[PDB]
């Protein structure tokens, strides 16, 4: 199979700032196919990025991201408060999905 | 336009079977997929398996082979999910997510927690 | 199309029981522009009620 | 203005010159409609 | 004996109807989402 690995585990930083999450591919993946979201705890997970950019409606637009073969990117241009959350990637093979990682976004 | 019903919460005894109702609202029942996806308290998100209900395909997870029977029933929209042999460890919130041909979006239900 | 097409004739009989045997041709009488279905229909009959 | 309407469901296509201003809740599925806006009932027009 | 004729579907004030009736007086037709008796009848009176 193919998996996803993001990095880092857990990190802190302060509102105001930009932040990254890497999401690594053990073997390379369609852009198409990849996507990220966003989770707080006890809700469900929400979409922020799919096909490896392509923002999802309803989005903050502080949200962004690319990449192609096995690394791809979410970019947040500044963070607010209600940014700090669980993230994750994850590829929809369609006879395939890859979960895990939740690089936990912390003040 | 999509938006995914899901059943209640439900508490089972070790052994006995729990069968997740999901609605897809919407339309486009066939002609899409549906996957269910399992958060046990404290995890991640992992895959349990699908089914394609205009193909009558299942697929399941390794993690979820056997155990775990997942059907569609066309006439009322409505995907199933039915996991067996039930332990504490399958405490867990059960989601319903699908995907249209012809689309990018996976549109989720609410997830259901189910404790043993 | 919408319209109720009828076409009548109105003919002197002296009978019992069944339809006289003969031939006719009815005319039209009146064509109305309903825009109904109307797939089925009722009788309307009088009543000698005393 | 939301005084002008159309219908949007309608169980079978329309013969011409028929008009049809039933106002029955639509069912889209098997599962019998009580004329409740629920899961598979649509109110015909929009 | 014989006054007319109701032509339509559901006859139940659902949907319109078509109601020809030679009245003894005037033929009257309507259109109508019309409720109808389960037996419909005319009488006369000696
Ligand atoms: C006429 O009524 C029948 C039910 O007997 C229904 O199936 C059909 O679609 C209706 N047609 C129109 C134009 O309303
Ligand atoms: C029905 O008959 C009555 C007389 O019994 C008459 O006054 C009435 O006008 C008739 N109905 C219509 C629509 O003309």
């Amino acid at each position: 199979e193919i998996v996803l690995t993001q990095s880092p585990g857990t990190l802190s930083l302060s509102p105001g700032e930009r932040a990254t999450l890497s999401c690594r591919a053990s073997q390379s993946v369609s852009s198409s196919y990849l996507a990220w979201y966003q989770q707080k705890p006890g809700q469900a997970p929400r979409l922020l990025i799919y096909g490896a950019s392509s923002r999802a409606t309803g989005i903050p637009d502080r949200f962004s991201g690319s990449g192609s073969g096995t690394d791809f990117t979410l970019t947040i241009s500044r963070l607010e408060p209600e940014d700090f959350a669980v993230y994750y990637c994850q590829h929809y093979g369609s006879s395939l999905w890859t979960f895990g990682q939740g690089t936990k976004l912390e003040i | 336009q999509v938006q995914l019903v899901q059943s209640g919460a439900e508490v089972k005894k070790p052994g006995s079977s729990v069968k997740v109702s999901c609605k897809a609202s919407g339309g486009t029942f066939s002609s899409s997929a549906i996957s269910w996806v399992r958060q046990a308290p404290g995890q991640g998100l992992e895959w349990m398996g699908g089914i394609i209900p205009i193909l009558d395909i299942t697929n399941y997870a390794q993690k979820f082979q056997g155990r775990v029977t997942i059907t569609a029933d066309k006439s009322t929209s409505t995907a199933f999910m039915e996991l067996s042999s039930l332990r504490s460890e399958d405490t867990a919130v059960y989601y319903c997510a699908l995907r249209n041909q012809w689309d990018l979006l996976v549109y989720w239900g609410q997830g259901t927690l189910v404790t043993v | 199309d919408g319209y109720f097409k009828i076409y009548s004739k109105h003919t002197p009989i002296n009978l019992v029981r069944d339809l006289p045997q003969g031939f006719s041709a009815l005319e039209p009488l009146v064509d109305l522009p309903i825009g109904i279905n109307i797939t089925r229909f009722q009788t309307l009959l009088a009543l000698h009620r005393s | 203005n939301y005084n002008y309407l159309y219908r949007l469901f309608r169980k079978s296509n329309l013969k011409p010159f028929e008009r049809d201003i039933s106002t029955e809740i639509y069912q889209a599925g098997s599962t019998p409609c009580n004329g409740v806006e629920g899961f598979n009932c649509y109110f015909p027009l929009q | 004996i014989i006054r007319g004729w109701i032509f339509g579907t559901t006859l139940d004030s659902k949907t319109q109807s078509l109601l020809i009736v030679n009245n003894a007086t005037n033929v009257v037709i309507k259109v109508c989402e019309f409720q109808f008796c389960n037996d419909p009848f005319l009488g006369v009176y000696y």
